[PDB]
């Protein structure tokens, strides 16, 4: 029973740990993207 | 006792993420669950009466100061990885080491709080367990308790 | 690890465009969001970690020289289209290349590091909309990798 | 900050062309006026902030030191032709100095200072352009510095 319990618990958090990980990696990307498209505006407002 | 505020904000972090409604109160399968996801190990009896105790009170959600109330009776209990060590050479009959994992398998199936097969495919799968090969115990308790 | 000129010109721009002033002095949130929009993308918390590490010693904000000792130290190309693929595919449970809409905004709102809501209408308004309600991730790593 | 006579009897009479009043001052919109007559390089931020600079000072006239003063910082800009025919180049896709009316107006008037509708209009008839073809820009910039 306690080995089953840890193992049911492990999984659950290695679950958890891979979800915040790709989130973490996302929002990364995300910000990226975001400001390399206010970079771009900001040039084309600027020679308009 | 009271608890460091940083692991406070994680575990709320923790409770919004299956949040399905924000409200800081979600259904005690959702409980066990993130409790798990926690890294934490109760107990399915412990569950079970953590469950019948907010059901005591009949909402079936968990509020979030009750959750932390839990958080920290929980943390008043922690096993050590020797006792886990110690109940897997229980079952290292050989001693070398290794298990088999086909009566590991079994084990796990046919004993106590009997869970899904799909579960134990999740163990093989995860932990690379082969399917007739013997397993180190040792090595799987080491990659179990690096969380 | 100098800075090639054309690099360093560009860096001038980019103070030119984000600074009213333009004088070539930038704040640390706009430190970080040129960091972003160089194409190297490190995490908020990275970012953070940097932005105390020159604490802004040059002039209070992030100047030129700090920003090209940065750039130097903080160099790197650890994006790659195949690690964000692997990340949707992480995030799509059904793995059928579509992430409900509701559950990313609920991941990047509550999941660690709070995201603006702005943020993911940008992202959601960015991707192609949908029937089932599900962002396809595919094409979003398609334009996200184009540029 | 002093420009040459010749440069400085082409102002007065610049004035005294706009001197509706005849004070020999110019005012705030004759001064804005009077820059895009002499080929000078005001914003239209810029023009707001003589405005509110005159307005703080309270005559509503422009005399001639603060005049030079702001020769001096239009001068400081030294623009040339091929920054401007640069950036046409990145807003032009093409590359060959051919450009569509129609996209490049839309960013001009949407993205930056706003035009208005009869602004465009006439600009786009009086200088050659096509209603939807693709016209050259290097010729304007020459004649802008021919001027």
């Amino acid at each position: 029973i306690r080995i089953q319990k840890t193992i049911r618990g492990w999984l659950l958090r290695k679950r958890y740990l891979c979800m915040q990980r790709a989130a973490i990696t996302v929002q990364r990307y995300v910000r990226g993207y975001q400001a390399r498209c206010y970079a771009k505006f900001l040039r084309r407002t600027k020679a308009a | 006792d009271q608890l460091t505020e940083e692991q406070i904000a994680e575990f709320k972090e923790a409770f919004s993420l299956f949040d399905k409604d924000g409200d800081g109160t979600i259904t005690t399968k959702q409980l066990g669950t993130v409790m798990r996801s926690l890294g934490q190990n109760p107990t399915e009896a412990e569950l079970q009466d953590m469950i019948n105790e907010v059901d005591a009170d009949g909402n079936g959600t968990i509020d979030f100061p009750q959750f932390l109330t839990m958080m920290a009776r929980k943390m008043k209990d922690t096993d050590s990885e020797e006792e886990i060590r110690e109940a897997f050479r229980v079952f290292d009959k050989d001693g070398n080491g290794y298990i088999s994992a086909a009566q590991l398998r079994h084990v796990m199936t046919n004993l106590g709080e009997k869970l899904t097969d799909e579960e134990v495919d999740e163990m093989i799968r995860e932990a690379d367990i082969d399917g007739d090969g013997q397993v180190n115990y040792e090595q799987f308790v080491q990659m179990m308790t690096a969380k």
